[PDB]
């Protein structure tokens, strides 16, 4: 909440988009609690639902 | 005798050191007073 | 955590940190000696 | 299947400002980044630039950011090179690539059939043919020719099988000369930068 800077955003599908799929990219869906502010999880064990 | 103090701190990702050295007297250790620590060491590195 | 100690000859030599300590997250490793210290955080599979 | 392929060879004199023509088909010529790549002879590979054809976004190597430039067509998929103020050394094979699905955006996944460009002031000179205790083989001289992509078949393409063709000689007064050769017939050398076509018989 009390972050000062600057974030920068852009289009980027001419980049990292192809007709096949772009499958290098993933992202965190289940999880067992919240994220930290700045805090990175690279865990890849299976979240038990 | 040397008496060390440290102090490890993380919070919103950032890990904090201080660290102090007081010489002290062989009578107890941890003996009254303040020593006030100074910061050393101030990183990043966003884990649990 | 706060830290301190008074052994002589600095035989402690660094401190470890994570949240699971085998390998399966990232974690803190702080080692000391006489010439250069090595900060790295990394997934450590920490002995016993 | 997809293709890709360039323009044909041109060989023109310095300032000239020539163009090279790129086709490609079968794919979407809208979301693969196209680009051509420089080979000097004797060297390697040199990197220009590459285009995405879905709009005006270019990128171009520092060494290249007014030297030449890149555009193409998306209405026709047709990619295009132009050139000014040409030099001595602006003299290389041009090999044109896309993106492909093979890795991310800049990588170079295909590749063309390449064009050569040769750029001289001898305003390219014609050839001359002439024919060569065989008992056996026969073969055809070619000499006083400049340009280098000179090709020569015999009978019209007929004869491939023992056909044998030996690198070309740079003479001393400055022109190249080879011969081929075919296991035992009029051999036809054709001057493409010239459309020259000379037919002689052994």
């Amino acid at each position: 909440d009390d972050f000062t800077g600057c974030v920068i955003a852009w289009n980027s599908n001419k980049l990292d988009s192809k007709p096949s799929g772009n499958y290098n990219y993933l992202y965190r869906l289940f999880r067992k609690s919240k994220l930290k502010p700045f805090e990175r999880d690279i865990s890849t064990e299976i979240y038990q639902a | 005798k040397n008496l060390r103090e440290f102090v490890f701190k993380n919070i919103d990702g950032y890990f904090k050191i201080y660290s102090k050295h007081t010489p002290i007297n062989l009578e107890r250790d941890l003996p009254q007073g303040f020593s006030a620590l100074e910061p050393l060491v101030d990183l990043p590195i966003g884990i649990n | 955590v706060y830290f301190a100690s008074t052994e002589k000859s600095n035989i402690i030599r660094g401190w470890i940190f994570g949240t699971t300590l085998d390998s399966k997250t990232q974690s803190l490793l702080i080692v000391n000696n006489a010439t250069n210290v090595v900060i790295k955080v990394c997934e450590f599979q920490f002995c016993n | 299947q997809m293709q890709l392929v360039q323009s044909g060879a041109e060989v023109k004199k310095p300032g000239e400002s020539l163009k090279i023509s790129c086709k490609g088909s079968g794919y979407t010529f809208s979301y693969y980044w196209i680009g051509w790549v420089r080979q000097m002879p004797g060297k390697g590979l040199e990197w220009m630039g590459i285009i995405y054809p879905g709009d005006s976004d270019t990128r171009y190597s520092p060494s290249f950011q007014g030297q030449v430039t890149i555009s193409a067509d998306k209405s026709i998929s047709t990619a295009y090179l132009h050139w000014s103020s040409l030099k001595a050394s602006d003299t290389a094979m041009y090999y044109c690539a896309r993106q492909g699905d093979l890795g991310d955006w800049i990588l170079l996944g295909y590749w063309g059939q390449g064009t050569l460009v040769t750029v001289s002031s001898a305003s390219t000179k014609g050839p001359s043919v002439f024919p060569l205790k065989s008992t056996a083989a026969l073969g055809c001289l070619v000499k006083d020719y400049f340009p280098e992509p000179v090709t020569v078949s015999w009978n019209s393409g007929a004869l491939t099988s023992g056909v044998h063709t030996f690198p070309a000689v740079l003479q001393s007064s400055g022109l190249y000369s080879l011969s081929s050769v075919v296991t035992v017939y009029i051999c036809n050398v054709n001057h493409k930068p010239s459309n020259t076509k000379v037919d002689k018989k052994v």
